[PDB]
RNA sequence: GUGAACAGCCUCUAGUUGAUAGAAUAAUGUAGAUAAGGGAAGUCGGCAAAAUAGAUCCGUAACUUCGGGAUAAGGAUUGGC
RNA sequence: CUCUUAAGGUAGCCAAAUGCCUCGUCAUCUAAUUAGUGACGCGCAUGAAUGGAUUAACGAGAUUCCCACUGUCCCUAUCUA
RNA sequence: GCAGUCAAGCGUUCAUAGCGACAUUGCUUUUUGAUUCUUCGAUGUCGGCUCUUCCUAUCAUACCGAAGCAGAAUUCGGUAAGCGUUGGAUUGUUCACCCACUAAUAGGGAACGUGAGCUGGGUUUAGACCGUCGUGAGACAGGUUAGUUUUACCCUACUGAUGAAUGUUACCGCAAUAGUAAUUGAACUUAGUACGAGAGGAACAGUUCAUUCGGAUAAUUGGUUUUUGCGGCUGUCUGAUCAGGCAUUGCCGCGAAGCUACCAUCCGCUGGAUUAUGGCUGAACGCCUCUAAGUCAGAAUCCAUGCUAGAACGCGGUGAUUUC
């Protein structure tokens, strides 16, 4: 079993759960719940919904994962 | 389905009863198809014979070339727009009811198909599987 | 006349009278057939239905398109604590039926079973089996002779058992009690097995085993006095229908100038005793263990118990049974299991089952997570936490 | 007050707080509503219900008793600061 | 050519709310139409202020089709007082 | 309307594979009539909607037989009513004619079933129009349009729900009786094999699915929402803010729980006795014959297994059985 991701909220989907939608351009979306599906039908944007992973990312909430890339200072020595 | 069947079909929820209209997917010179009958339907009082995906139906053309209008012809359903379940557990649905034209033994009148189809149809109607760009 | 467009009937005439059961515990109207060669085992069991959940496995049904491929299935869960054995009775055959002649009980009984012989426990001396218990303590005289009588007669035997209700979350305290037939051999050996298991406990593993097909019996759910359209399935009359439309219009003709038993009328729906067969088992589970809901693929130490417990039942700290499909009975209800009567090969009953994943997500909502730790790791820490 | 408006909704002055009550929430009803996918296949019959709806801007056919048709049709916008 | 009338239905219109036979024949509309519309006319039994033919606008009039719309229906379900 | 008897002829030849003239015997009461027994101090009078049941004169399905049956398809017939017998255009229609699916789209009865069950399109009041007839009022199974559908709270029946008395009370049970349900199809393989010159073209077993029906359930999907749960929006009122009131549940979005849907999922048993028919032995009739005696196999049949209720006057086992 593969565990899929919500196209809208970024949440996780376990099997037998949520829905799957297929748009006229032959694209796929996966929804965990009728909530997300209904807002998608209402053609909202997730970047302005406050309980989404995209929102929290773009606003840098829970962003303690990535810190920095250090700087190297060392000669060839060869 | 029926004579052109490359096998069997697990059930899928009915969305397309008669009097229905579904867009045409192929390049046969049609726009919409008006369903009137379903091969394989049963018989219960005051129930409308309904179609689903993969099914073969009889249909007319309310818009398109007069070379095709005003006669009845076999058609296939490839998109349903109603949620149906797969045995892998997921429910799914397209956005539009869509079908194509065919002969009784499966061959298509057109050559190409626009937009996606259902695997439940591409696994049953092989000529559709060839002219399909997408299968899901 | 000659009803214009023929059609079938609305309803089965074999599940009549559609009335209430006389006892919430349904009665096994048939036990399997005996083979007097096998060892001594039970043909049945009791358990309290908890609720459904969701299950994914991999199929072995050649010929199908879903072969060696994952599919989901919906199961139901039964809390089957270790049942207790108190007594056996003996039926002998007559031209007018199997007839009991003796019921023999054990000495010490629990105050969750001898509540079943009272309707008002809080004001009583509890005064039950106190003289039957003094019938013991002189070695076996009035008891072993009854057993010998049973061995001397009694082509058929049935064992009395009672649930250990208290181990469940329920607020009943009043053990359910039941007769269960044995289908070992040597009726003497049967009653000896019993006499040994008196005041003792029986688990479900000894009886049922995985991939076994069974029958489930229970009193279905109650909905009450309901009308014809939802009790049977008639047509709703059209809209412009004076004097109501969720009715049946013609309930008979002028002759026979009476109303027939076959006509759809209104009344009770639910609380009927029903039997549903060929319900495969997918798992037996031990409550003396965690990882009950764990497999060889998931390997996350979680129980079958979902998040927030089951709805209106609670937890499954006891042993349990996970069986395919939807069986009669609403949650918290007693459920009488039973082994099948016939052998069903079918290419669909001999299937060997190996699960892949189990759902512990909440049923009190659109549960996203299967586990609180998963939830914590996904969301991150919160205000409550530190 | 809103608002084109003695429309509808709210409120002040004045007046009533009268209409047999209580406890539960089964069917069938009366009144009101909502419903996936399809969309009159129902039906004597699109009955009933829904949809549309105000204002501003654009655009407006056949036909005509040249006065009308015409809010034709059919489209867009509409808040708060 | 003939018989006959006071004169012999002219112009116009039609299976029309008037046409028996009759679901008239042809075409179109529909997948399919005793319906509808347009044409034909030996018209049981059209027809000229018993008003004829037509006619824009209007019609809580009768009628058919199309678009939108929808629980009318497939097929029922649920809630409220 | 249906079925028979005979058999002239058709059928290449051939009366009877299938048909069947001239004649003739019958059934039925789903046509229409004849009659006028009942009803005029009223039996609610067409068709459709719904719903059940019954019949068989079987459309299909199961098993069989015959063939002008090579295969396929098809026709005649037998046991059998167990099971199912549609969606639609037009018409007020029944009847009908077409489109299409279908395994099949058989016929009919029950006060020409069914109006305190619906509708009220038609006929069949009163209004009005036309045509023809009539001097005229007016007539016309000639046409058109509009036109109030009442009451059940009684008895029974039915469906469900209790319930006195059986020494009491509680538990566990038996099962007389009654009811009964499962149905049908396609694909793959069998096999492009059998069969046949070729054209063409099967079946049994097996497997996977599906149709119709039913019974449960509600993990998931969907619907519903007075959780008036959360949030938002308008107008107004509380001086403003916060928090809220009213708008016949104010409106919108989401929405748990519960209820629910082939709009979701699961499940839907196997043994015996037989029919038609084919047979064994075997006489009658020294032979032959499925029958006379006896007997074998055999259907969607029948009875059981199983499933549902449990006789409130059918029953059993068991526990405890009041002291002032």
């Amino acid at each position: 079993m593969k565990v899929e991701i919500d196209s809208f909220s970024g949440a996780k989907i376990y099997p037998g759960r949520g829905t799957l939608f297929v748009r006229g351009d032959s694209k796929i979306f996966r929804f965990q719940n009728s909530k997300s599906a209904s807002l998608f039908k209402q053609r909202k944007n997730p970047r302005r919904i406050a309980w989404t992973v995209l929102f929290r990312k773009h606003h840098k909430k829970g962003i303690t994962e990535e810190v920095a890339k250090k700087r190297s200072r060392k000669t060839v020595k060869a | 389905s029926g004579n052109g069947a490359q096998g069997t079909k697990f059930r899928i929820s009915l969305g397309l009863p008669v009097g229905a209209i579904m867009n045409c997917a192929d390049n046969s010179g049609a726009r919409n198809l008006y369903i009137i009958a379903v091969k394989g339907s049963g018989s219960r009082l005051n129930r409308l014979p309904a179609a689903s995906l993969g099914d073969m139906v009889m249909a007319t053309v309310k818009k398109g070339k007069p070379e095709l209008r005003k006669k009845v012809m076999p058609a296939i359903v490839v998109r349903q727009a109603k949620s149906w379940r797969r045995r892998d557990g997921v429910f799914l649905y397209f956005e539009d009811n869509a079908g194509v034209i065919a002969n009784p033994k499966g061959e298509m009148k057109g050559s190409a198909i626009t937009g996606p189809v259902g695997k439940e149809c591409a696994d049953l109607w092989p000529r559709v599987a060839s002219n399909s760009g997408v299968v899901v | 006349s000659h009803r214009k467009y023929e059609a079938p009937r609305h309803g089965h005439l074999g599940f009549l009278p559609r009335k209430r059961a006389a006892s919430i515990r349904a009665r096994v109207k048939a036990f399997p057939k005996d083979d007097r060669s096998k060892p001594v085992a039970l043909t049945s069991f009791l358990g309290y239905k908890a609720g459904m959940t969701t299950i994914v496995r991999d199929l072995d049904r050649p010929g199908s398109k879903f072969h060696k491929r994952e599919v989901v299935e919906a199961v139901t869960v039964v809390d089957t604590p270790p049942v207790v054995v108190v007594g056996v009775v003996g039926y002998v055959e007559t031209p007018r039926g199997l007839r009991s002649l003796t019921t023999v009980w054990a000495e010490h009984l629990s105050d969750e079973v001898k509540r079943r012989f009272y309707k008002n426990w809080y004001k009583s001396k509890k005064k039950a089996f106190t003289k039957y218990s003094a019938k013991y303590a002189q070695d076996g005289a009035g008891i072993e002779r009854e057993l010998a009588r049973i061995k001397k007669y009694a082509s058929v035997v049935r064992v009395l058992v009672h649930t250990q209700i208290r181990k469940t979350p329920l607020a009943q305290k009043k053990a359910h009690l039941a007769e269960i037939q044995l289908n070992g051999g040597s009726i003497s050996e049967k009653v000896d097995w019993a006499r040994e298991h008196f005041e003792k406990t029986v688990a479900v593993d000894s009886v049922f085993e995985q991939n076994e097909m069974i029958d489930a019996i229970a009193v279905t759910k109650g909905h009450g006095f309901e009308g014809v359209t939802h009790r049977w399935g008639t047509k709703k009359l059209p809209r412009k229908t004076h004097r109501g439309l969720r009715k049946v219009a013609c309930i008979g003709a002028w002759h026979p100038a009476h109303v027939m038993w076959s006509v759809a009328r209104a009344g009770q729906r639910g609380y009927h005793s029903r039997t549903s067969i060929n319900h495969k088992i997918y798992r037996v589970g031990k409550g003396d263990d965690e990882a009950n809901g764990a497999t060889s693929f998931d390997r996350t130490k979680k129980t079958i118990t979902p998040m927030g417990g089951f709805v209106h039942y609670g937890e499954i700290k006891n042993d349990f049974i996970m069986v395919k499909g939807c069986i009669p009975g609403n949650r918290k209800r007693i459920v009488t299991l039973r082994k099948s009567l016939y052998t069903n090969t079918s290419r669909k009953a001999l299937e060997e089952v190996s699960l892949k994943w189990i759902d512990t997500a909440s049923k009190f909502g659109k549960g996203r997570f299967q586990t609180p730790a998963e939830k914590h790791a996904f969301m991150g820490t919160l205000k409550k936490d530190l």
